[PDB]
DNA sequence: CGCTCTGCTCCTTCTCCCATCCTCTCGATGGCTATGAGATCAACTAG
DNA sequence: CTAGTTGATCTCATATCAGGAGAAGGAGCAGAGCG
């Protein structure tokens, strides 16, 4: 279960650069690697490598 | 009549039409049926991998062999281009059977479905196009479809690709792939086209990868270690055997004799980047953005769009007789410049490719700029305009160049007409401007044509090239010999952003042939 | 007479917890993740 | 009606040290039935 954003919200800093929240970097890793061992699964991949 | 083993009689008028090696292909294939299995038609374009087709769907039909009587439900897939194209050649080499198109142009006029339905009952010859395969698998995959050619059919490459999946959603065994290069860049490839063809001779894809693709790859690399190499020569081998049966591929070599084609020649130009050019390029290579692509900040895909364009005129910054798109901006537009000058006062009709599409505009400016009476054709260009324009082009040889997109240019059509040939830009994908420079090197090509690559001597392209180099002797290790040598000239990193311009067997046999094997 | 099934010890992980509230200053970090070709389709635009 | 044009809009392709306390598990082992 990803959360809303209201418990990881991105606040605006003084200029436009919103920064986001540590849930938020977290929740980005997680997408990342399970895309990447998505598509290891699905295309060319060793065992240990998808281990 | 032509006979062959069960059931299948051809017309001899047809057969007579055909060569020898087309006559092979038609047993072939007629075999694969009797399996009840697949095949690729991996003939080198301009063979006429259809040709083939015509005929031993014309002696199936005829024969009336035994569900069906003979011939039932089939369907085409081919790329847009050619649908038009493949209608005149049924309608040609055999009147008889309907060849119902499918398409926005069409012929119809009503629904689809009930074009489908229509073709389904009536047992035509329903062509579409993978979009409407991709599109369509739910309406297409209810009507027990007797035969299922994919033309062109290295589009279902990826074993992921929709269209690919759809294509996979087809119950016969009677699948064929018409495909002058049935593996473009790695074997997944090639284990896709099988996967479709044949589903289960290669298992599934990681068990192929693990077994052959990395061996057979660590087999290439400069630094691999003999053993590796002898690895990747025994995985080879046993890829061929494996592939045998259901691939047919006849190279131009053990033809030419037997079918008389023309000179052909491939030669090559390490073109020299422009000062304007050489300055964009070597700031661009020292800017900031591809320091950031090197560490792997961001997606190095970025990084490559950009030197391809700097190395293919500077329209990152554009610079009277300075608008945009000036040819004396760019060295290879210079080259370009001499060669159509010295080809045009021969009176010789060229044909030039270029991987981009707006560079294609640019290259129509600058014929515009020049007296030079071209016709230019890419996937902007209407697909109903498509044949007739490749037929205009042909018929008459006022029009002297032809600009080309690599990617609806090559696929099938015949461009006999041409006879130079010049690749402007390399691609990553060897097969690209493989089947370019094929266009006009075929059949009915009474001419001679030279093949000229362009290419920027020290900048991205030449490492491109060497990434096209490399995937082609990949597939000459599996398709035409295994005994490829190991490509020694790079190692091929991510240090493509420089700039350096120039200046029964009796159990004996058996055993004997598996000493072999693992002796290596 | 060896096998089991306790159950005691001892260690060893292993986890958790560490007053309230309030004021100020100061330093760091605060990113996109790209491109283009071809095909469909539906909207107009002209004929 | 019919080509032609034009946005979207999708798909596909390209690359490499001054803590402490308590609780839970495991291990070793004495010993007691007991078959």
């Amino acid at each position: 279960p990803v959360p809303p954003l209201s418990v990881r919200p991105a606040v605006v800093m003084q200029g436009s650069a919103r920064n986001q929240d540590d849930l938020t970097h977290k929740l980005a890793d997680i997408v990342k690697i399970n895309n990447q061992l998505r598509r290891n699964e699905q295309n060319g991949a060793a065992a240990h490598v998808i281990a | 009549d032509a006979e062959f083993d069960e059931g299948f009689k051809v017309p001899g008028f047809l057969f007579k039409k055909l060569f020898k090696y087309q006559q092979t292909g038609v047993r072939w294939l007629w075999e694969l049926h009797c399996q009840q299995a697949g095949g690729i038609l991996g003939d080198e374009m301009g063979l006429g991998r259809t040709i083939q087709i015509i005929a031993f769907l014309a002696g199936l039909s005829y024969s009336k062999i035994r569900r069906f009587e003979g011939l039932g439900p089939t369907v085409i897939v081919c790329p847009t281009t050619v649908m038009h194209q493949w209608v005149k050649e049924f309608h040609t080499w055999w009147p008889p059977f309907r060849v119902a198109i499918l398409h926005e142009t069409g012929s119809y006029t009503h629904k689809k479905e009930k074009l489908i339905r229509d073709v389904a009952h009536c047992h035509g010859i329903l062509i579409t196009s993978y979009s409407y395969i991709r599109l369509m698998q739910d309406d297409i995959s209810r009507y027990d479809w007797h035969y299922v050619i994919l033309d062109e059919g290295h589009k279902i490459r990826n074993p992921n690709a929709a269209v690919t999946l759809a294509c996979k959603q087809f119950r016969t065994p009677h699948r064929i792939i018409l495909s002058g290069s049935p593996m473009q860049n790695n074997l997944r490839e090639l284990w896709s086209l099988f996967d479709f063809i044949f589903p289960g001779k290669l298992g599934t894809l990681p068990v192929f990868m693990e077994q052959f693709s990395v061996p057979i790859t660590m087999g290439g690399y400069s630094n691999a270690s003999p053993v590796q190499v002898k690895t990747a020569y025994k995985c080879a081998c046993v890829l061929r055997d494996t592939i045998n049966p259901y691939l047919l591929r006849r190279m131009k070599s053990d033809v030419k004799m037997s079918l008389s084609l023309p000179d052909k020649n491939e030669q090559v130009l390490f073109c020299r980047l422009t000062d304007e050019q050489h300055k964009v390029y070597q700031n661009f290579v020292d800017s900031k953005e591809v320091y950031r692509i090197l560490n792997g900040e961001m997606q190095i895909f970025s990084g490559l769009i950009a030197l391809r364009k700097i190395c293919n005129h500077p329209d990152l910054f554009s610079g009277e007789e300075d608008q945009f798109g000036y040819w004396k901006r760019s060295g290879k537009m210079i080259v370009v410049e001499s060669l159509l000058k010295i080809w045009h006062k021969q009176g010789q009709r060229v044909l030039l490719f270029s991987q981009s599409r707006q560079m294609l505009d640019i290259l129509e400016v600058f014929l515009r700029a020049q007296k030079y009476t071209y016709l230019k054709m890419d996937g902007t260009t209407t697909i109903a305009s498509r044949q007739p324009l490749i037929t205009r082009y042909n018929e008459d040889t006022s029009i002297f160049v032809f600009l080309l997109t690599t990617r609806v240019g090559g696929l099938g059509v015949n461009l006999t007409g041409a006879n130079r040939v010049v690749i402007y830009d390399p691609d990553w994908n060897p097969s690209t401007d493989t089947q370019a420079r094929e266009r006009a090197w075929r059949i009915g090509q009474k001419k001679q044509v030279t093949v000229y690559r362009l290419l920027t001597a020290g900048t991205i392209e030449e490492k491109i090239y060497h990434r096209q180099i490399f995937k082609q002797f990949l597939t000459n290790r599996v398709l035409k010999d295994p005994k490829q040598r190991r490509f020694f000239k790079s190692n091929d990193l991510y240090e493509l952003f420089t700039l350096t311009s120039p200046d029964p067997l009796a159990s004996s046999s058996l055993l004997a042939k598996m000493r072999a094997r693992n002796h290596l």
